[PDB]
């Protein structure tokens, strides 16, 4: 259906020995595609998936030349966030930014988003509209200010347009066998009897992609969303997720409750009991 | 922002059979951190790592990974140091979950 | 791979 290109870029001020000054990391969905980064004035990428064996040389001569300018950048306004914060040198200080467009299902544009963060926190957001920021602090009032003024967002505009679609289309086109599809999850549910006389029903889902899934028990037809231990959703490592979501009941009533799984791979939600 | 740690293995267990087992440290932030993988406590060598990236609430994310296979005797682990504890943090292989 | 210089 929708489709989204997404970097998550970060740069770092005092780097220790070995580590980067900055490191990007490119997505389609939920696919990483590459690896960029920076070690000491020497700029690397690694291709992450399959279909950028395909890309042309000039491709990655170009990306290199935009690693090499977004390190320099990125260092420059760490040394002028320091100073308007007042903060002393010598610490190690992080600045993070998210890029990303979005097309829907005729392949068209919906959507794209810059947002960027200092030490962790919020900073600068832009918004919705794709000409206004949204600002945090009196500093990052101050970049509102100079990028509205300034019009900056236009730029970012072109390049959404230009090769922020560009490449999504081309890698949908390229890796479709890997991005189009959806893999439906393989659930069940496992016994666990506890020394208190009790049982832990624990449902699993795995294999499935994209990652994004819901997994939640009914007794009867009340939902125990506060009586379930769940786990973060979590890579498989293969291209593929997993999850789990657990419940305790009481011997001998385990044929109660029931475990619902909605993923996009499955047209209704899978229903399933302990067998 | 201290790094959370899930221990599990690739695919469902089986004794004698091969899978790969995985160390996913998330929500931890700044970006410096050591992860190391431990069988039987000591310290497993051959551990390959994802790149490091991070989530829309700007904490960062990893997978570190090594192959195995499970056995009724061996045990498992995983180690993670960061600068936001004082000391070190290790979660152990429980195949049930 | 873009970036917009904040001051
Ligand atoms: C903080 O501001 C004062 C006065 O504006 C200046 O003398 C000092 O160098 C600043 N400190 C840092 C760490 O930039």
């Amino acid at each position: 259906g929708s489709h989204s290109l997404r970097y998550f870029h970060t740069a770092v001020s005092r780097p220790g020995r070995g580590e980067p000054q900055y490191i990007s990391v490119g997505y389609v969905d939920d696919v990483q595609f590459q690896r960029c980064d920076s070690i000491e004035e020497i700029p690397r990428m690694e291709p992450r998936a399959p279909w950028m064996e395909k890309e042309r040389p000039e491709y990655w001569k170009e990306l290199k030349l935009k690693v090499k300018n977004i390190a320099q950048s990125a260092r420059a306004n760490l040394r002028t966030l320091l100073r308007y914060y007042n903060q002393s040198e010598g610490g190690s200080h992080i600045l993070q930014w998210m890029v990303s467009c979005e097309v829907g299902p005729d392949m068209r544009l919906l959507g794209a988003h810059y947002q960027a963060a200092y030490d962790g926190s919020d900073y600068i957001t832009l918004n919705e509209d794709l000409s206004s920021w949204t600002a945090v602090d009196m500093v990052s009032q101050i970049t509102k200010s100079r990028l509205e003024s300034a019009g900056t967002a236009e730029y970012f505009r072109a390049y959404v347009e230009g090769e922020c679609l560009e490449l999504l289309h081309r890698f949908l086109r390229n890796g479709k066998e890997i991005l189009q599809r959806a893999d439906p999850p393989k659930a069940h549910v496992a016994h666990h009897p506890r020394p208190k006389g009790d049982v832990t029903l624990r449902c699993w889902a795995l294999g499935f992609y994209p990652a994004d899934i819901t997994l939640t028990w009914q007794k009867d037809e009340e939902d125990l969303t506060q009586d379930m231990e769940l786990v973060e959703t979590r890579p498989s490592g293969d291209g593929t997720f997993q999850k789990w979501a657990a419940v305790v009941v009481p011997s001998g009533e385990e044929q109660r409750y029931t475990c619902y799984v909605h993923h996009e791979g499955l047209t209704e939600p899978l229903a399933l009991k302990w067998r | 922002k201290t790094p959370q740690i899930q221990v599990y293995s690739r695919h469902p267990p089986e004794n004698g059979k091969p899978n790969i087992l995985n160390c996913y440290v998330t929500q931890f932030h700044p970006p410096h951190i050591e992860i190391q993988m431990l069988k039987n406590g000591k310290k497993i060598p051959k551990v390959e790592m994802s790149d490091m990236s991070f989530s829309k609430d700007w904490s960062f994310y990893i997978l570190a990974h090594t192959e195995f296979t499970p056995t009724e005797t061996d045990t498992y682990a995983c180690r993670v140091k960061h600068d936001s504890m004082a000391e070190p943090k290790t979660v152990y292989w429980d195949r049930d979950m | 791979m873009f970036f917009i210089n904040v001051l």
